[PDB]
RNA sequence: GCACCACCAGGAGUGGAGCCUGCGGCACUCAACACACGCGCGCUACACUGACGGAGCCA
């Protein structure tokens, strides 16, 4: 039920991009860090499919827009390629607060249900790690159109006062490569 | 010099500060049946042969 | 190690897969000391190590003692590597690895 | 008479290290923390023990300036509070004063060496932590301690063997606890039954291995 | 610990029969009760029914001959109203 | 131990004379003249600027009169100048750790005559007469060490004393110079190396050469 | 129960020189004495496993 979400990049990441996959590494109690001897192996297929996972996420690079994430569901093959705002230097954190199995509520804004719903599932299939369902953070996806942006927060109540807490990386990411999978 | 040849039969547990230190039941073999429980630091399998420098003395837990 | 197992066919017959094997043997410390936290002060718990270390740590201070005698010098790889072998085959207390073993031990004694 | 380098772990010799050392600095051009700052230390939230230099410039006076290293048997590692840890060659020249000192001293903790006025050597050079990787390979290690029984140098050196060497671990501090090696030593050893000064013990292991090597 | 609250334990109570052993025909304030070996058996029965057996298989021989004579002090003693049966064939099994 | 002083002449005893100590005075406040911080002032008064070496002295004080030799009390100090003005130091003192606290306490030293507590009239620092053969022991030998000298041993010499015969010392407080300074008191020059030494490393060298000799610890 | 900011075992980086990439901001061991720039990643050198010359040969 819940998935199995591996991640990867090319064999020489630098210290921007360890930071990065450590933070990526926090959607845990399914999420493991994991790099390649070769580039890409083209027998990833054989990798999922005999490990049989669910899901996989790729961080590289590229020049005709600035650096791309990559999310797919492995058996089906619906693959978003997205891009990213910021690659810079992110905090240097792989675990604080609380645990990656705390389900968080999941908050989406600027309802756009005519072509976006398809992404709108893909992250309801995502972040459903843990039997928690209870919540104690809280992730916010922002749609600005084709603007997204991604928040943490951890509630923070005083004298009954619903102040938000800002952890980790702020993000913002727009709709790159879409390709359409199959009922395969 | 007393050196003293042992032999792991069964391990108990995983005990002490840094986490290397098994308390292992050994048996020597050269006037055997007689049981001494030591200190061991690497990893230790049973069945395998561990050299006592000390024949008399047993401590069992660290801090 | 194919010039060195010439040098020790050489130097002191003695088929040279044995002098590898009493190295091996001859260079391990028969017991150790951990560092047992304690709270604030560290006492150090002298401890009887497990024979695949005793294994490993003879591997360890051959080749690197050897190469740290090689850094600098007119002879190379082989030839300090066989004065490693020889020197603690036969323990003569002169090579590096025979003085690491006692220095732990010695350590252990003063500690138990 | 050769060089000693760490390099070397075989030569017999004597080793001492000049632990706790006083060593901070400050700005206001850095100068060393002190007569200059004496009564600036609280109101700058400072330690009058680290106020200090002259123990560590005293005790650098006695050893640099001893027959046994012009015989050419001696170095000195030096220990700061922080744990700073410092090379400092046998040929090196401590200037006689206090100001070259201080600006040399903050020259060498912030250049992180102190390179040759005349070669391609280093003068003084800033090394990692433990101790035990640049002391050789069978030496006694022991700390010098006014709470410690009063040991003779010259019998007690010429307790030691072919290669065994001696390093020795001396308190340059103001006061406090005789602790600082717990970690390092196989001996808590004393000299006198009165309270020494770090200088003073220094100079009668030096003249005491002399006594015992037949140094003259 | 439970180990060593046994030895303790043991070398609490042997510490204390050796002392009343030798009364007068040759011429510590608590553990808790009037005799110490009710304070043996009790702590038996403090620990839990699951994975005691590694905290006996821990204990050497030296607990062996410190451990028998609480066995037959306290079924010399007919005390069944502090430990049972079940539990003394239990471990000594 | 009770405090040795000049009026006793009779106790076998350590003698240590600091001769030719660089100690002059300055008015600007009263100062005393160092090489470092009045460089053109006394190349105003047309010196030679290299002797003012104070420094010296004070680690030769901060040698001596911390060995347990002191401690014991068979060690007595002296000081005589390049103008030959003579101190007699009372073996209880204690002498100050830094150089411009010391440098204070010979400006006070050098203008007052004695230096002593308001509780104690026990004079710390004291000024006296010359010659040093009046406050010297009957039986005392004198040397001064100098690397010109032949090189003797430390406890063969002082083994080849007498049962009450003291041993006075002469070390001349400057960085260089003869060691003709005191030759009209002496009785022997020797040497300590083979290597020209500062005048503390000599000091430190007959004091705990001289503890190896009388077994004190 | 679980974990490479949970420890023991070890390895590998940055952090020194240079170059740029992006980002950020503008009382006393001493009575007396005297008290504009920056940060971090990649890139380039220093090694004596050294040079120089050939010949062989695998995706």
């Amino acid at each position: 039920m819940d998935p199995r979400i591996i991640v990867t990049t090319s064999r020489d990441p630098s210290t921007r991009l360890s930071q990065f996959a450590k933070e990526i590494k926090l959607l845990f109690p399914n999420a493991v860090r994991l790099n390649r001897g070769n580039y890409v192996m083209p027998n990833l297929v054989d990798a999922c499919k005999k490990s049989g996972t669910t899901d996989l996420v790729v961080l590289h690079e590229h020049r005709g827009v600035p650096t791309s994430l990559t999310i797919s569901h492995f058996p089906h093959g619906p693959t978003a390629q997205f891009s990213l705002h910021n690659v810079v230097m992110r905090h240097d954190i792989i675990n604080a607060g609380n645990q990656s199995e705390v389900n968080p509520h999941l908050i989406f804004d600027n309802f756009t249900t005519a072509l976006g719903k398809r992404v709108v599932c893909i992250l309801k299939h995502l972040f459903n790690a843990g039997p928690k369902k209870d919540s104690e953070r809280v992730i916010t996806f922002a749609n600005r159109g084709d603007f997204i942006s991604v928040r943490q927060h951890v509630y923070v109540r005083t004298r009954e006062g619903v102040e938000i807490a800002e952890v980790g990386p702020r993000f913002e990411m727009r709709l790159f490569e879409l390709r359409l999978g199959t009922l395969e | 010099t007393p050196v003293t040849l042992a032999k792991v039969i069964k391990v108990l547990g995983r005990t002490g500060s840094r986490g290397g230190v098994t308390q292992v039941r050994v048996e020597f073999l050269e006037d055997t049946s007689r049981t001494i429980v030591r200190n061991v630091k690497g990893p230790v399998r049973e069945n395998d042969i561990l050299v006592l420098m000390e024949s008399e003395r047993e401590a069992r837990r660290l801090r | 190690i194919k010039h060195t197992l010439d040098i020790i066919n050489v130097l002191t017959d003695q088929n040279p897969i044995q002098v590898v094997v009493d190295a091996i043997t001859n260079t391990g410390p028969r017991e150790d000391t951990t560092r047992v936290g304690g709270g604030g002060a560290a006492r150090r718990q002298a401890v009887d190590v497990s024979p695949l270390r005793r294994v490993n740590q003879a591997i360890a201070l051959l080749t690197i003692g050897a190469r740290e005698a090689a850094f600098r010098n007119i002879k190379t790889i082989a030839e300090t590597l066989a004065e490693e072998l020889i020197n603690a085959a036969k323990g003569s207390s002169t090579s590096y690895a025979i003085k690491k073993k006692d220095e732990l031990e010695r350590v252990a004694k003063s500690n138990r | 008479p050769p060089v000693l380098t760490s390099k070397d772990k075989i030569t017999k010799r004597m080793i001492v290290v000049l632990a706790m050392a006083s060593l901070e600095t400050h700005k206001i051009k850095y100068v060393l923390l002190n007569d200059d700052h004496q009564g600036l230390l609280k109101k700058m939230g400072r330690d009058i023990s680290e106020a200090r230099p002259d123990i560590t410039h005293q005790c650098l006076l006695t050893l640099l300036d001893s027959p046994i290293n012009k015989a050419g048997k001696l170095q000195v590692y030096i220990q700061t509070s922080r744990g700073i840890l410092i090379e400092v060659n046998p040929t090196v020249r401590i200037p006689r004063t206090f100001k070259r000192f201080s600006g040399l001293m903050v020259q060498l903790l912030h250049k992180l060496s102190i390179r040759s006025v005349n070669s391609e050597e280093k003068l003084l050079k800033v090394i990692k932590n433990p101790i035990t990787d640049h002391l050789p390979t069978k030496c006694r290690k022991v700390t010098l301690s006014f709470d410690a029984p009063v040991i003779r140098v010259q019998d007690y050196i010429e307790k030691l063997d072919d290669d065994e060497s001696i390093c020795v671990f001396v308190g340059a501090m103001a006061r406090g606890k005789d602790n600082f090696a717990d970690e390092y030593v196989d001996e808590k050893v004393g000299l006198s039954n009165y309270p020494l000064s770090a200088s003073v013990a220094c100079s009668k292991f030096c003249h005491g291995a002399e006594d015992a090597w037949n140094i003259l | 610990k439970a180990g060593e609250r046994l030895m303790e334990a043991l070398d609490l109570g042997i510490a204390e029969i050796e002392g009343l052993e030798a009364y007068n025909r040759d011429m510590v304030l608590i553990a808790v009760n009037k005799t110490p070996e009710q304070y043996i058996m009790d702590t038996l029965l403090r620990i839990r029914m699951s994975q005691l057996e590694d905290a006996l298989m821990v204990m050497p021989f030296s607990y062996v001959l410190k451990f028998l004579k609480f066995i037959d002090t306290v079924m010399q003693n007919k005390t069944l109203l502090h430990s049972h049966l079940p539990l003394i064939c239990k471990n000594l099994f």
